């Protein structure tokens, strides 16, 4: 059959795509774009009309005496312009970071004891549905206790909501279905025996806040205003005084005691509070992605899929804006979900895994990262060298790097089963590649790099930590592109090739796994091609609140 | 000396123990015991060799509900917690026979841990004692049972949790009484950021001894800050002494005559009697059927003030045996005394202030929570220079389990190990007695 | 010194580069002036600027390493740091980014190399740099075609070639001239044309690039098969591995 | 006694000093030079008194650019400096007798302070020094002013600056080598966030004891983090020893041996040479034309390659006059003798990692900047366990000016103050001085 990205290439280029020559110079420049050509005239009505010059083609160099390709959503047959792909420029890719950001998990554990002890009132799936009842009114910022509130406009806050979850079954059955992320639903047979057993008679809420709120504040916001709404709806349901001593048991509760963050606050150089894309540890961003429960028979296409989820966050909207800006980040973290090409590569060392040992049990040992990091790194490096048009698709040495590596540890985690191993034979792909071509990335890529090695396995204070625990703020890895996204993929490979339910967080594995999301984590390329065409519907829009 | 105050000291039973000591002998830059305290303080680490144990064998390591499976290690760590212990004592000292400490409690369940003082010399602050104690049980247990380098990342994460991804320890089970130097809300806070219910727990509820560990903490924070210098500094002592130390017994003495039937405006009244007889405040001048009262000794007023204060809330809240009217006590106490006499408050106000906002952030929505979670460091009971903070140790020390956030549910590591330390547990003793040995030295 | 492992002809070109007994192959002419002129930092005729003064007229105190160390010429001078950069194609150019790096640092002094995938650069001072410069154009470290000069815009290293054999350029600095088989050198490093273009001699031809190349693939020796280079990076990576577990 | 390991130790010059001197006589746990370095610098505070009373004189207070019209005070400040000094000193001190230093430099100009170590004592970390000190000068300004209430909080303003509404004392008039505890990248860091231009000025650009002081903070801190605990101690202390210490006089006598024409390249030769001369490695393995050198003792190898390491620098960037390539020299060095020896590079890779985002960040448009402004504790340059930033401090001793964000840009008033300390000018004489000195107590 066809390499995967075969296809594409076609699409791009004129010539097959073996043929080593080509012709430059003659495409007219940025004329050749459909969507350079619409930026020439937005810039030229954006001058006009504010009296500042803004876009210019004929600023710096000009771009365009190449041709400027498209790329293929890979998993999709969507074809688009990168620019298209720019999460400025791309509404499902901001709405995929407004869910994550305006998200908390907040146990009812500690509330209810609450409750039950110090209230000495009863709860059961009644009370239970009555409080979701009202937090449900109030969440999105509406009133339930004081005369002369003034309220936020339901229309602009309907995204806002409060669910629950536990792995009591007969519980989850007498609560109103209305409120309920629903395990057996939502989940194969074996997942969801897996999920309901970690979480036993615990309940949970899945707390969203308004997209226009986390757009307005920031993601440290989050988890206030859900205990802010989950307090009076408390005071409300079970019928308290309004500003009592145990009301700040239900605040401390709600605030501190049983809430999960979705990212834990960074340190003052990169200063950020809760909710924030650094703090999210890649365990938690590839339970995030909903994959695992969908496409559960194919560990590539769930692994890649949180490659996806997380180069896209990680590089783009992170590393390319919060912590840097401009132009940014976009085809460092599209060569990781365009043209099938880490699809192709990933395929070939499961399917090389699959003969030698089978998923799952190769030795947890340096021989087999040995063994298959090199043998799917020489793979991928080869196609480069085989296919003239593939190194002119992924022209970045950093672009090229991380999707060999990925390929190389993702295979090495699906034979041992172990994130850490396939951890190293990322690093071992590396170095093999720089070797081989006498490059690697950009300038500063392979800090964490050189590093790695000797990191892998260490116990230091700020250097030991399993893969999955890992993330943005691990030391070495918090500055550089090419590299996070596929962490996270590395993370979810044995899991999928195990058929775990999830990575490293149970209850934000089920936390997302909810059609009244805006974005849809199942499909997140097929999201990011929706984003693209411009066919994507956000929340958080002031249509309602302006002129028409 | 610089001041010429002398004090006479008690102990936890309102017995006298020695009589004219200079002020300054209960300064924490004089008071060896003081010294030995924070040290300790600084150096001490509670080890939960079961938590670690059961973070492995389960592989629930970095943070709630995380777990990473395949990961599962089953290592007999309690059963083997001597031979671990001994080679962690090994890594951890300098010197043989120096002043580490490493202890088994529980079965071996938990381990006491003093890292060196000679460790803390050479450092610029305190974090070696978690670093230094994580380290040496990682290594010691993977030296134990030969982890091999495939694995030992999860005795990593089981024993300090999911930094350095967090900034916190996140998830470990490891606890010290001090938390990390990057959540301070300003330079020199540590000493604050010291929970009221570890307090607690550490001195077993002695409601005296409570008083005096979180008073000693907040004033030599105090110091740290650069608060208790220069002008300041008179005030500062006499407030450790009077409100923390039980000086001339005003304390003890307060709540003996206040507590069969008294109320806060009782202790009020007969703390300004106190303050009369004693020549601290006189009559400045008569209004209509209402005497101003001034002083000419603004330090000392305040001191009486802030024994009152203590005795105040020792009255109230231990007639109710519930810590939440602490918040309420703190405010009247300084609010009431202000308009019985037109002299200011505690702390100039900031007593009064705090409170209000304790106060609210105990009884709402908003943020705090009950009394025992709060500390010097809280944004909300931080405004108080040390006058405040003690008040709630005395509240929860007396609470007879009323909250859910109690020393039970939030201090139990923290009881087990740091309670074991007779200075911890018993300041009182030890800093008079300290303070005794060097009066004539100042 | 060794340098490098391996039994391909690649793996000696990558030694040969490094080793400053091992003399380049010169294959191309250029005038001083030539060089400053694709260097683009002053024109001819014009006084080296300066950063600082010459280290003669500074009072420094008494330092045995300042002492034991001899300055190069353009530090002695207080000469500027500039720079020269290089893009090398994927197809067998004959010098390759990190082999430029690690060459650098054997041959020359009071270097500042770096090392990118589709740009290699090094910044000394400006006299200094001058002389560096035209060995790095005129020997078999720079071929007119498959290697470019650029301070910018420097796309083109995994870019198919044109149908002259010339890599990919934004800015067009080189022109492979049909009438000579020659190229010139139009522009300087950063993209301002020159009076007069630069002869830079003419593209070697596929079997002298196939022995010049420090690049392996596929199409030419493979790394993969060159096992005793793939054996010491694997003992790298392992040895890193165990070193920074336990020190074994 | 832990360690069988001796080292020869030489001054500056290249002259022996002490032969045969016990490995941990070097520690930071036992020599007490280097004690007295680290409680130095946690103790000292460089005060501006012409920038607080120019500050005063036109209102600008509170950080960059900052006003505040109405509010200028006029006060002879410098001219009233002795009087201020000393009213200062009787507050910061603890005794009269004690190891307090106030001395005036540059005609009243500036300060020296040295905080009572007894403070420190009683302290959690380091923050007494500035926060005694500002409140020192603060009331002193005030009292020999008779400054107003209603003026005083300018005269705050002026000497702290904006804090507590900023986390840092920004705007302030004051100075230290530390900086606050909250910009730590993680517990235990604080000895690393020490800009490099501060270590440059305060050594007087002398390359080596630049080198040194840089390579005692590092290596302190890696005990204060517990990087060099149990299994990693030896590494940590041979690395001091020969890349900060000069032992046995490699950096230097490498040196020497290239200085006059040598390359990175040069240097890598000489030590692969010295290493298998002293029988550090030993060929392993022949592939063809290629000898695959081994070690038996890894922690030595590293060391000898740190000492080369440093040399490399010292020559590469000694030859440019010129600091900026140092970010290569640390990349290539490891790069090369890697593959020269089929040995792995100085701390396992992390040098050569740490290289690749310092060179990019010192030469690209996202962060960072040059040579001077890293330290240890900053995001790009804290990877390596200290076996790159000394080097960088070297790189920047060596620099002719060539340098934007120079020592003299970045820290002149750290340097007027603390060049004034012999021991943290000079670290080098003092430490070795000290190991001698305890040679026979190890
Ligand atoms: C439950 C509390 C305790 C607490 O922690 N917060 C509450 C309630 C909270 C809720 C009330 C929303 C709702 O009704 O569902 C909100 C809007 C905060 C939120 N969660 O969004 C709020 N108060 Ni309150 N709260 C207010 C106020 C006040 C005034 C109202 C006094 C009166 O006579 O009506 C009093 C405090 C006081 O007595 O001074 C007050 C109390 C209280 N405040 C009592 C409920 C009082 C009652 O049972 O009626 N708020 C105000 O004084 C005005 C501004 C007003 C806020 C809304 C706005 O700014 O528009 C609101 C601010
Ligand atoms: C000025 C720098 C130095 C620096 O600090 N950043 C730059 C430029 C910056 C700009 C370029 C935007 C513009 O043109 O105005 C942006 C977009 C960041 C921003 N400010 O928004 C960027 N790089 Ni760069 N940069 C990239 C890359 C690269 C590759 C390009 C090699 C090639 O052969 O084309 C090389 C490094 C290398 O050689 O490995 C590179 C260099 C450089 N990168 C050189 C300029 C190179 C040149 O003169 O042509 N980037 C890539 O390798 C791919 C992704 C790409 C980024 C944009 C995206 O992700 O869509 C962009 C990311
Ligand atoms: C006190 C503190 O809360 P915690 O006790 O830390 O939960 C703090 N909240 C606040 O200060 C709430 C301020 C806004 C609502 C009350 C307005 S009067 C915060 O969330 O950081
Ligand atoms: C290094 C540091 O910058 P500073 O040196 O503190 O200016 C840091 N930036 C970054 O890490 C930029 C990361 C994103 C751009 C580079 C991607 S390879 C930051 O802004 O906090
Ligand atoms: O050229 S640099 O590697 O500095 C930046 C690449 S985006
Ligand atoms: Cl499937
Ligand atoms: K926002
Ligand atoms: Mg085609
Ligand atoms: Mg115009
Ligand atoms: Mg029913
Ligand atoms: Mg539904
Ligand atoms: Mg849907
Ligand atoms: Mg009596
Ligand atoms: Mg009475
Ligand atoms: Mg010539
Ligand atoms: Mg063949
Ligand atoms: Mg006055
Ligand atoms: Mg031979
Ligand atoms: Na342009």
């Amino acid at each position: 059959a066809d390499k995967l990205f075969i296809n594409a290439l076609k699409k791009k280029f004129e010539e097959s795509p073996e043929e080593k020559k080509t012709t430059f110079y003659t495409l007219g420049g940025w004329k050749q774009s459909e969507r350079k050509t619409e930026f020439v005239n937005a810039g030229k009505e954006v001058a006009a009309k504010r009296g500042i010059p803004q876009y210019n083609p004929d600023i710096g160099t000009p771009l365009g005496q190449r041709v400027l390709m498209p790329y293929q959503v890979s998993t999709t047959d969507t074809y688009v312009e990168g620019d298209d792909l720019h999460f400025v420029n791309n509404a499902a890719m901001q709405q995929m970071w407004d869910d994550i950001r305006r998200t908390v998990i907040v146990g009812l554990n500690h509330a209810h004891a609450v409750i039950e002890k110090r209230l000495g009132k009863e709860v059961t799936p009644e009370t239970i549905t009555h409080y979701l009842e009202t937090v449900n009114h109030a969440m999105p910022g509406a009133a339930v206790v004081q005369e002369h509130m003034v309220e936020t406009h339901p229309a602009l806050v309907a995204d806002s909501y409060v669910k629950v979850f536990t792995g009591n079954d007969e519980i989850a059955d007498e609560i109103d279905p209305a409120f309920v992320i629903d395990i057996n639903k939502q989940f194969p047979e074996d997942q969801a025996e897996t999920l309901k057993a970690e979480v036993g008679d615990g309940i949970w809420q899945v707390v969203r806040i308004p997209t226009i709120v986390s757009r307005t504040c920031d993601g440290a916001t989050t988890s206030r205003w859900s205990a802010m709404q989950i307090g009076m709806s408390m005071i409300s349901a079970y019928k308290q005084a309004a500003g009592e001593a145990a009301t700040g048991d239900f605040a401390y509760a709600a605030k501190h005691a049983e809430v999960i963050h979705m990212g834990t606050y960074l340190p003052v150089r990169r200063a950020r509070g809760e909710n924030e894309p650094g703090g999210v540890p890649f365990g938690y961003l590839a339970d995030i992605c909903q994959s695992s429960r969908v496409n559960y028979e194919d560990p590539v296409r769930v692994s890649l899929d949180v490659v996806a989820t997380g180069a896209m966050l990680y590089d783009q909207i992170w590393l390319g804006s919060y912590m840097s800006g401009g132009v940014g980040f976009t085809q460092y973290a599209t060569a990781a979900y365009t043209d099938n090409i880490l699809d192709d590569f990933t395929y070939f060392g499961k399917e090389y895994v699959e003969d030698k040992y089978g998923l799952c049990e190769a030795p947890n040992n340096m021989d087999t990262v040995l063994d298959v990091a090199t043998e799917v790194t020489f793979y991928g490096l080869e196609q480069y060298e085989e296919y003239p048009a593939l190194l002119e698709d992924q022209f970045g040495g950093s672009q090229r790097a991380a999707v060999v590596a990925a390929a190389a540890g993702c295979s090495t985690a699906f034979a041992t089963g172990n994130a850490q191993t396939g951890l190293s034979g990322w690093y071992l792909s590396m170095y093999l590649h720089k070797e081989q071509h006498s490059r690697l990335g950009f300038y500063g890529y392979d800090l964490q790099d050189q590093c790695g090695a000797s990191n892998v396995f260490s116990i230091r204070g700020d250097e030991g930590l399993p893969l999955e625990l890992r993330g943005p703020n691990y030391p070495n890895y918090a500055m550089n592109v090419g590299h996070q996204g596929e962490y996270a993929g590395i993370s979810q490979a044995p899991h999928a090739a195990r058929g775990d339910a999830f990575v490293f967080n149970p209850l934000v594995k089920i936390a997302f796994a909810d059609d009244n999301l805006v974005f849809d984590f199942t499909n997140v390329r097929g999201e990011f091609a929706k984003g693209a065409l411009r066919e994507f519907e956000p929340a958080g829009e002031r249509a309602l609140i302006t002129p028409a | 000396a610089k001041f010429e105050d002398k004090v006479d000291l008690y102990d936890d039973r309102g017995n006298l123990v020695e009589e004219q000591v200079p002020l300054e002998a209960l300064s924490p830059l004089r008071n060896p015991a003081i010294k030995s305290i924070v040290q300790g303080i600084k150096r001490t680490v509670a080890v939960n060799l079961e938590g670690i144990e059961n973070a492995l064998k389960t592989a629930k390591v970095g943070g709630p509900a995380c777990k990473i499976m395949g990961r599962e290690l089953d290592l007999d760590i309690v059963g083997n917690a001597e031979s671990i212990a001994a080679a962690a004592k090994e890594m951890i000292q300098v010197t043989e026979d120096d002043d580490t400490n490493v202890e088994l409690l529980g079965g071996g369940k938990r381990a006491l841990v003093q890292v060196p003082s000679a460790r803390f010399d050479v450092a610029a602050e305190y974090s070696a004692a978690p670093l230094v104690t994580a380290t040496a049980f990682v290594q010691a247990i993977i030296n134990e049972f030969d982890v091999s380098m495939y694995d030992a990342n999860m005795v990593k994460a089981a024993v300090l949790g999911r930094y350095p991804q967090s900034v916190e320890y996140m998830g470990a089970n490891i606890a010290t009484m001090l938390d990390i130097p990057q959540k301070l809300e300003g330079p020199g806070y540590a000493l604050r950021n010291i929970m009221v219910n570890h307090v607690v727990a550490a001195t077993l509820k002695n409601t005296l001894q409570a008083a005096a560990l979180s008073t000693i903490l907040e004033q030599t924070a105090m110091f740290e800050m650069g608060d208790a210098v220069g002008a300041f500094e008179r005030m500062h002592l006499l407030g450790l002494a009077y409100q923390g130390m039980n000086a001339d017994n005003l304390v003890f003495d307060l709540v003996k005559a206040n507590g069969k039937e008294g109320t806060v405006g009782s202790v009020i009244a007969d703390l300004v009697e106190r303050a009369l007889e004693d020549g601290v405040i006189k009559v400045e001048k008569e209004l209509t059927d209402y005497k101003v009262y001034g002083t000419d000794d603004l330090a000392m007023w305040n001191a009486y003030a802030a024994a009152g204060l203590m005795a105040a809330t020792m009255v109230n809240q231990g007639a109710a045996r519930a810590a939440q009217g602490v918040s309420s006590t703190l405010l009247y106490y300084n609010d009431l005394i202000e308009f019985e006499t037109g002299l200011p408050s505690v702390d100039f106000g900031k007593v009064e202030g705090t409170a209000v906002g304790f106060s609210f952030f105990s009884h709402s929505i908003y943020g705090g929570g009950g009394p025992g979670i709060f500390n010097g460091n809280h944004i909300v009971t931080r405004h108080s220079k040390g006058f405040a903070i003690p008040c709630v140790a005395a509240a929860m020390a007396l609470d007879a389990g009323t909250q859910m956030f109690s020393p039970e549910a939030t201090s139990g590591l923290i009881k087990e190990v740091f309670s074991q330390v007779d200075e911890f547990r018993e300041p009182l003793k030890y800093v008079v007695e300290a303070a005794a040995e060097i009066k004539n030295e100042i | 010194a060794q340098y490098y492992p391996g039994t391909t002809k690649v793996a000696q070109n990558r030694r040969n580069f490094c080793n400053p007994e091992y003399e380049l192959e010169k294959l191309r002419e250029i005038s001083d002036e030539d060089v400053v002129k694709i260097l683009g930092h002053r024109a001819p005729g014009e006084e080296y600027p300066s950063v600082h003064p010459p280290l003669e007229e500074m009072d420094e105190p008494e330092d045995a390493i300042r002492e034991m160390v001899e300055p190069i010429d353009g530090a002695k001078a207080g000469d500027r740091v500039r720079y020269i950069q290089f893009t090398d194609s994927m197809y067998f150019a004959p010098a390759q980014p990190y082999v430029r790096s690690r060459a650098y640092l054997c041959r020359y002094r009071g270097a500042d190399a770096g090392t990118l995938s589709g740009r290699q650069i090094i910044e000394t001072r400006e006299r200094d740099l001058e002389k560096i410069s035209k060995e790095l154009l005129e020997t078999e470290f720079f071929d007119p075609a498959r290697s470019g000069v650029r301070g910018k815009s420097v796309h083109g290293h995994s870019l198919r070639l044109d149908e002259d054999g010339m890599m990919f350029d934004m800015l067009r600095r080189q022109i492979y001239n049909k009438d000579t088989g020659r190229v010139e050198m139009v522009k300087n490093q950063i993209g301002d044309e020159l009076d007069e273009p630069v002869d830079l001699g003419e593209p070697l031809d596929e079997e002298t690039l196939m022995e010049k190349t420090t690049i392996y693939r596929v199409d030419g020796e493979a790394y993969r098969d060159d096992v005793e280079a793939v054996e010491i990076m694997q003992r790298i990576h392992v040895l890193r591995s165990q070193g920074g577990f336990n020190l074994e």
